[PDB]
């Protein structure tokens, strides 16, 4: 017989790219990087403004269904 | 609510511035301022359950920060030284940005939080509640076929109570224009029992008449939702000075926030499911030979007491209401111155706001409120003076 | 089915640019730069009176629902 | 659903220009540059004379309510 | 037949918005997060004063009767 | 039914602002604050003078019955 | 019913103006900053010497019962 | 009750002006003072021969029981 | 896909020739080249009077995006 743990596309609507997890994972840099200017006020976390959208294409359009 | 546009321009007012111277020469140159003339936030689109019985609300609000004139112043112147131258124228200008004009007024970036004051948020919950325990409120869409029904039975008991009491009287000329018959006709029976055996027919059809309506009401109407809409707006005027812012310037500026409390509910009660379960007796399935004449008031057991169910306050139950925040007002400088231158136418600016929110939680007392039922028409409450009066007393 | 880690847009009304973090985040620099002329004393700590509204801008305006 | 991060003007009227926080920082050039003509005496921490109203005006106009 | 597990619409009045579980979460944060300045004394437990009205609303309208 | 977790008023005299949760997390930074002097001797833990104000309304004013 | 967490003002006369928190803390400024001549020798660790009234009226004062 | 920190002018008479400490703090300036003449040989380390009895007249006065 | 660092020409308004750098720059040679007649007294800050114009416009004119 077939497989048993998918053949309702469920998964793919809520943990992808067209969903709700892009926009969590995009606020959670800024909420310690806008404030950190009080203990080390430097520059050095600002390598975060170019991997959000490269890691997100990397590990989804792997498999894609 | 009022007229407001949502693109964003911009202008440029030259001083162418311164112137120278130284011377012459112257120268120178111137200045331119741017200046912004107006400015918009992002619209928000929210969504909601939507369930087999009533579609929840949703959050939604816009808002928008309009700027007219500088318012410148012257212153221167112257111175130168160186040387040369121176011258013266017133340167000195200084224009003022679009995106920072609601300083002299209670609302926060988003347009959606609005600071009430303790006389207001106070008197207008107990304005609302006022009004749904003594009834005043607006009927719904089940709410019109069900007291359309329902009032068919009080109204055929008028031509069958007063004529049931003319018969141990002795004026049979005024039960015959109640029955739609005519006084052209004369009886042939002397004792009080046999003349009311002559014109069986002429109360038949008012017998399956009141079965009609009965059945779809404690198996039918009494088994779904019943959904009530109040609407009540409280709207003051709020004046501050500032324680211053930037420058220184113071614003001096002015006011006016808005609310309109809208609390869905229906009707709940756990004595109401006594009175569904209840029978009534057929008439055609019973001979009317060896019954005696006794017989009419033995029979409006059932039927009087859905007559005296109707009146008492029946409590409800809320479910998810909306608390509108709208303010409406402008701002004068315234601015412052320076130183030284111277112248113155001196410098003036005037800027005008218009915001929208809808709540989410409602206000509702939880030890319980007797709300009247709305069954209480003109046609129905002449039915109890004539059971209280000559059938009981 | 569809997703259900939204359809409320809270987050967005609480963590964005026309919210309440613009404002936590302006005032650490002036608690901090504005107090270091004790032991340091010169001009080093000048280059964030422009980059705030820059990188709120470019970090916002990534996904945009 | 609206934020809970703001809507109590606490904050603003603490941290801003008609407060208690451009107090402070007004004695602190003083405090340690008309005391340092032991070690150094020469004119060169005096630049500050002007710098403290536009830093507070460039900082607090950014948003301003 | 139907169900016989609900029917009274008791539990969902005891444990959703509208009730008193609202009310004894938002308190456990408090209790214990402005207290623990004596040993850490630092800017780190404080991302969890928004996300208590996020975590009710994602949870609670997911039925919905 | 209704609930039953609530009905009495108890929680809200007890861990609100007109109690004595207040008192007890306002002379708690003075214990640990002024005494850390012997050691560290640094201008750094004053930051916690207007938090106290803050913290307690983005938190109270949440639910509020 | 109301609060069981106070009603002894006991706390209250422990930790506050008129006990002896304020006595702890008055010397143990001079007891490492009149001795730190020795490897530092410098003027530094004397603006101290006004900021000790200043915080506990701006930490005791706050709710005052 | 009354406050249980003190009752017993054990610290007055230990950390004061008529104990020891006066006299660990007057000979910390000539330990290393009169000896920097090797590799500096200047006079520059000269004004503390009068803030000894300044600073302990500031500082144990405040209070005063 | 394309990048995400850019698409926004917020950073070319702000570090630009038509902006606000060009004024902060100019100012600064005469707050202490125009006040430094009291120690030196000598014609020799004169050269940057013309390296203004020069240096901004080799750097700016490089890329153009
Ligand atoms: C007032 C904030 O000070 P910080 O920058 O946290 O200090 C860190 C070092 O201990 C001294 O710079
Ligand atoms: C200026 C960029 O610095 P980074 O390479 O990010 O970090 C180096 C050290 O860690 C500084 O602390
Ligand atoms: C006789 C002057 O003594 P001071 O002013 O204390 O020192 C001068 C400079 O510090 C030399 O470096
Ligand atoms: C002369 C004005 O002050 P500055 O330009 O800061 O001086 C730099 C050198 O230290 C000169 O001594
Ligand atoms: C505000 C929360 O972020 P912080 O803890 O201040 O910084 C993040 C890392 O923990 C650096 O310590
Ligand atoms: C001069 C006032 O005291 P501080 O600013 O603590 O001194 C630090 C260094 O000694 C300055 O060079
Ligand atoms: C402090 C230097 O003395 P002034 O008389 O101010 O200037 C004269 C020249 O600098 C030669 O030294
Ligand atoms: C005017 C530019 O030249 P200067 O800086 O005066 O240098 C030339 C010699 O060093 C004379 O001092």
């Amino acid at each position: 017989q077939d497989l048993m743990a998918s053949g309702n596309t469920t998964v793919k609507a809520t943990f992808g790219k067209d969903s709700s997890v892009v926009k969590w994972v995009v606020l959670a840099e800024v909420l310690v990087g806008a404030v950190m200017y009080m203990m080390t006020k430097n520059v050095k976390f600002l390598a975060g403004f170019a991997i959000i959208s490269v890691f997100i294409a990397v590990g989804m359009a792997v498999v894609g269904l | 609510m009022r007229a407001f546009s949502t693109l964003d321009r911009e202008n440029e007012t030259f001083v162418p511035s311164v112137r120278v111277y130284a011377d012459g020469e112257t120268e120178d140159n111137s200045f331119s301022l741017k200046y912004r003339s107006n400015w918009t936030p992002g619209r928000f689109n929210s969504t909601g359950a939507k369930t087999k019985q009533w579609h929840y609300p949703s959050p939604y609000s816009r808002g928008a920060l309009s700027v007219t004139s500088i318012d410148q112043g012257a212153y221167k112147r112257s111175g130168s030284s160186w040387g040369r131258p121176y011258e013266e124228k017133a340167g000195f200008g200084f224009s003022l940005d679009a995106r920072s004009c609601y300083s002299l007024f209670p609302v926060s970036q988003n347009l959606t939080y609005i600071e009430v004051p303790q006389n207001v948020a106070n008197r207008a919950s107990t304005e609302v509640l006022q009004k749904v325990t003594q009834g005043n409120f607006n009927l719904g869409v089940a709410l019109a076929e069900a007291r359309s029904t329902a009032s068919q039975l009080a109204t055929q008991t008028i031509a069958l109570v007063k004529a049931y009491t003319a018969a141990r009287r002795g004026n049979w000329r005024q039960a015959l224009r109640y029955l739609a018959l005519n006084e052209d006709r004369k009886f042939r029976s002397k004792h009080v029992a046999g003349r009311w055996l002559e014109l069986q027919f002429g109360w038949l059809p008012l017998m399956s008449d009141i079965q009609g309506a009965y059945e779809m009401l404690t198996k039918v109407h009494l088994q779904e939702f019943l959904p009530m809409r109040a609407v009540r707006q409280v709207g003051t005027n709020i004046k501050l000075d500032g324680r211053l812012s930037y420058p220184a310037a113071n614003f001096q500026t002015t006011c006016n926030i808005s609310r309109r409390i809208v609390i869905w509910f229906y009707i709940n009660d756990a004595r109401l499911a006594w009175l569904s379960s209840l029978g009534i007796l057929n008439p055609l399935g019973i001979v009317w030979e060896k019954v005696p004449f006794s017989f009419v008031v033995d029979w409006l057991l059932p039927v009087g007491n859905m007559l005296e169910g109707l009146t008492a306050p029946v409590g409800c139950s809320y479910m998810s209401g909306t608390v509108t925040d709208v303010i409406t007002g402008e701002s004068i400088i315234s601015v412052d111155a320076p130183y030284g231158w111277t112248v113155e136418r001196q410098g003036t600016a005037k800027a005008q706001i218009s915001a929208m929110h809808r709540g989410v939680q409602s206000v509702w007392p939880t030890t319980g409120a007797y709300v009247k039922s709305p069954f209480s028409m003109v046609h129905t409450l002449d039915a109890l003076a004539l059971i209280r009066q000559r059938l009981s007393r």
